[PDB]
């Protein structure tokens, strides 16, 4: 009965090169607790940018975006503390295990490593016990697991995968869906799903179709 | 500072090649340093452990005062009162089984000699406890000293006058020793000087008096030169270093920053990191140095103590803390949309 | 009636962490001079690796890649002298200006840098006395048409274009598969040409469809 | 090499900062050179003029020969035929407007001394021209040398022995003012040794006759250790440094990779370009070396030629292209696949 995220009338404009680029065009997006909301479109079509401003990771050059209970905060304490990002590739930091890299967001946001919620959650996302590994002893479709539980590992409301199957085969882009969409579920998460494969909108509640920075 | 320290753990190798180079550099610092103590040391001791208030030198055609050049005479040294002539020369002493050259201060018959030295001026000439075991020489014997036969009157410390350890002898010996009809070299001032002083003489404090040795401050200057050039390059090291070294890291950092690492805890970890290895380097360079400078003070003169070889060290490392803060300021303008590229 | 690139049976296993990985599982595609050949398909379905493989960026795991002409030659010496790389990135270097972009290439082959066919190639591409631009003032779809020049400037043989209109919107990507089919065609060039935008076949002579690292032919 | 040489000019600052590190390293380098020859012939020089093929010396207890021990006796002397005394003291010198301690050499009178001195043993003191401005002293003035009141002679050329500049005079007048009855401290052999030495007597070469002197050893040594330790620090220095570096190129180095460069090439490229920062680093720091020197060579020792600045630079820059190969070892293993991708 509350929305999670709402991106009213956003547009953003990069100066490409010597002139400029409009590349979103008025978005108008809002998502409520426990909705897969996908983003479809051709590459280039303005989802990743939409993708960036609903994360914060850029203030629109025109419109609105606000994340309720993240009301009075800087671009940067909101993600921190609302926002789980499965970046398109794993993010994974070298020098630190599967394990490592849930606890280092506990860290930055100044709380004691908790051991045990780590193993649950790696063990929810399918790699029990494997909280030792460190990336050289992970596959693709292990660091991808890894990336979604690291974005679990706060506990945000707002959920945001960049095409998180681009990587895999059709049979491991599907685990990748599926626990991206159980996941929703069980948590209560609102999550925006940027894809171009058209055969994961089937583990979508909605989609939006985008084409030159204009959503439809 | 907590992805900062792992990045040592799992890539030490990086980090030995800089921090030996910075090992290094500490190494030469700490241990120019306690040469330039040590040498300090060999040039001023003896007048040092006087502890004169000030100093009256003599000269001529109104030319720096030079310890080489001065000498009080009788009337001078009444001139001055409450005040003491001392007299400083260097010259051959010959014993009936070796011979060598060394420094003759001369003081009046009576005056206590610094705790340092202890004992007092007595009658004849008090050899330093190594001259006379190195010359087979006991209490009482003769020996030639710049020319003239004087008694031994007795052992002593070691103290050094120019590289050259101190025969301690009354003022009426030192003329003898040293051909001259002064009463000494320069006066010697306890007290501050109530009289002011004559056309050809001078008053000095302890630090000028050295200068009025030869080789002191033509020696020592470079030798501190040495040191600050010392200081800035490893400074400049750190700089340049860690500059190249947070670029690397740009992407781990814009990940960090996407997730919600603020810029204070960017900042902190890659300072804290820098810190760390600065301190390994400045550790092992300044016990390896304190430690080659206790085995070799025995053939170089070398002054080794907790403030000499410290001193330098923390000095080293809160310049490359300096330096690294101004390599590390790039870490909280990296784009966290790095990450998503 | 004679290709220029021969993909026979190519498949490459890559050790994924722990175990190993079939990227590309027996293979077999065919290019000849003047063709704009398509492989189509999912993100992850074999497409890169096909293309890796046929620029002999790595050697299969089994099965042969053989480039007509080229034959008794190493790999990097096959790169340099027969294959242009339209990086999916432009992957321009940095400190280098529009034309010097280039003339490296040529000074990376042996021959004094020829300005006059890197300004003709520049303007072939539609970057007329752009010559000068450094990259920072280079757009998008102007950073792409310099890669294509790039290709160009060795007169390849074949010519790898790794989704080349993936940051262009839908009037750019245009003009830049437009530009390759036209080139293509001009220069006599065999081109393999992976894409993910099922609107671009159109300007492909055929196209491969693949899955899950295997071509899908009747 | 293309993409070497243009990486510099269109990024210049950061090679500006590793440069002027490099340009300090030798900078200091190239004054500790030049202040290591200098001293030493500022201890050495006067030995140095009269060219001696061995050296005699006395000794004590069978320890090391020392300049500051050693005394010739008179029939010690008629022994080793073939033979020149040559008495080597310290004191101090007075006249009657000034006075100093300066080193004073003894030989034996009408010996001519070398060309490199001139002049001939006369009897008296033969001044160096600078000390007789200094004491406003002429020839035929009466000055006090260690208790002595001698007449100069004449002027001559300077030498230097212990940092003091040597005042010649003849075997008599050097005994009155070291107070000895000996005809001198060493002998000076120009010829081959045929005479075999008593268990007290020991024959030194030209080098070992400089450790006979008290400061020689003991500080070229320590200042020999230094340069060591600063030519070390040189090539790590640029070791620690070019190994981040060329990491950094790593994508830009892919991509020439990719495009077809040859592993030469890349190699060729990266060490091109270390050199040049190098040859550029070395330059600078060793001309302002050279400057700052020349500008201080009148107020501290300082000897300055053209291999004292340039074989110490030069050896550097060497040392440079060693560390630097050892560094660029790797850009030869970087695969062409990284291009492809992202990174
Ligand atoms: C064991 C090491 C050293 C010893 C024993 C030593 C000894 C001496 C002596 C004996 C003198 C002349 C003073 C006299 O004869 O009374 C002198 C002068 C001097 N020394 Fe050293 N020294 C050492 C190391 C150094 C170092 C490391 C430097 C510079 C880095 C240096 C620079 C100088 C200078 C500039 C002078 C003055 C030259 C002049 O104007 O005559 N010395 N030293």
């Amino acid at each position: 009965a509350a929305p999670v995220l709402s991106i009213t009338n956003a547009s953003v404009v990069y100066p490409d090169g010597i002139s400029t680029v409009t590349a979103l065009d008025s978005a108008n997006v809002e998502i409520f607790p426990g909705e897969l909301v996908a983003i479809v479109g051709e590459s280039g079509s303005g989802k990743s940018t939409l993708l960036s401003i609903a994360g914060f990771l850029q203030e629109p050059t025109s419109g609105t975006v606000t994340l309720h209970g993240a009301e009075g905060l800087d671009a940067t304490s909101t993600r921190r503390e609302h926002i789980g990002f499965v970046f398109q590739q794993p993010n994974l930091l070298g020098s630190l295990t599967a394990r490592e890299q849930l606890l280092i967001t506990d860290h930055l946001r100044g709380i004691k490593p908790r051991k045990d919620r780590a193993d649950e959650l790696l063990a929810r996302v399918g790699l029990k016990g494997l909280g030792g590994r460190r990336v050289a002893q992970l596959s693709g479709g292990q660091r991808q697991r890894v990336n979604i539980a690291r974005a679990l590992m706060g506990n945000p409301q707002l959920l945001l995968a960049d095409e998180p199957t681009s990587a895999l085969d059709a049979r491991l882009s599907k685990e990748i869906v599926e626990l991206l969409r159980d996941v929703t579920k069980e948590f209560a998460l609102a999550t925006l799903m940027v894809t171009h494969d058209r055969s994961q909108l089937a583990y979508a509640d909605r989609f939006v179709e985008m084409a030159d920075g204009k959503a439809l | 500072m907590f992805l900062g320290i792992r990045d040592i753990r799992a890539a030490a190798g990086r980090f030995a090649l800089i921090a030996s180079v910075v090992g290094l550099i500490t190494l030469l610092i700490v241990m120019l340093t306690g040469l330039t103590q040590g040498l300090g040391k060999q040039n001023t001791s003896a007048i040092e452990a006087l502890a004169p208030h000030s100093v009256v030198f003599t000269t001529a055609g109104g030319s720096s005062p030079e310890f080489t050049s001065s000498e009080i005479s009788e009337q001078q040294a009444e001139r001055w009162k409450d005040s003491t002539p001392l007299g400083v020369s260097q010259t051959r002493i010959e014993s009936d089984q070796n011979a060598n050259t060394t420094a003759v201060m001369g003081l009046p018959e009576g005056t206590p000699l610094p705790d340092s030295v202890g004992g007092f001026i007595e009658q004849g000439a008090l050899l330093p406890a190594e001259l006379a075991d190195f010359l087979h020489v006991r209490a009482g014997d003769h020996i030639t000293l710049g020319g003239a036969t004087v008694t031994v009157a007795g052992t002593v410390k070691t103290e050094n006058y120019s590289h050259t350890p101190v025969v301690w002898v009354d003022t009426a010996t030192w003329q003898l020793v040293s051909h001259t009809k002064a009463v000494g070299t320069v006066l010697l001032l306890n007290q501050e000087p109530t009289i002011q002083p004559q056309d050809n003489e001078v008053v000095t404090d302890l630090k000028g008096a050295f200068q009025a040795m030869p080789a002191y401050k033509s020696e020592r200057s470079s030798l501190l030169s040495m040191q600050a050039f010392l200081y800035i390059i490893s400074a400049l090291v750190t700089v340049a270093f860690l500059t190249v070294w947070t670029l690397q890291r740009t992407r781990d950092i814009a990940v960090l920053a996407a997730l919600g690492a603020s810029k204070r805890y960017l900042l902190i970890d890659a300072l804290g990191q820098a810190a760390i290895i600065l301190a390994a380097g400045v550790a092992l360079g300044a016990g390896i140095g304190a430690l080659l400078g206790w085995l070799i003070a025995g053939s170089v003169p070398f002054s080794l103590g907790w403030v000499s070889v410290l001193g330098p060290a923390l000095g080293i490392w809160l310049l490359g803390l300096i330096g690294a803060t101004i390599a590390v300021r790039n870490v909280t303008k990296v784009d966290p949309q790095i990450a998503l590229g």
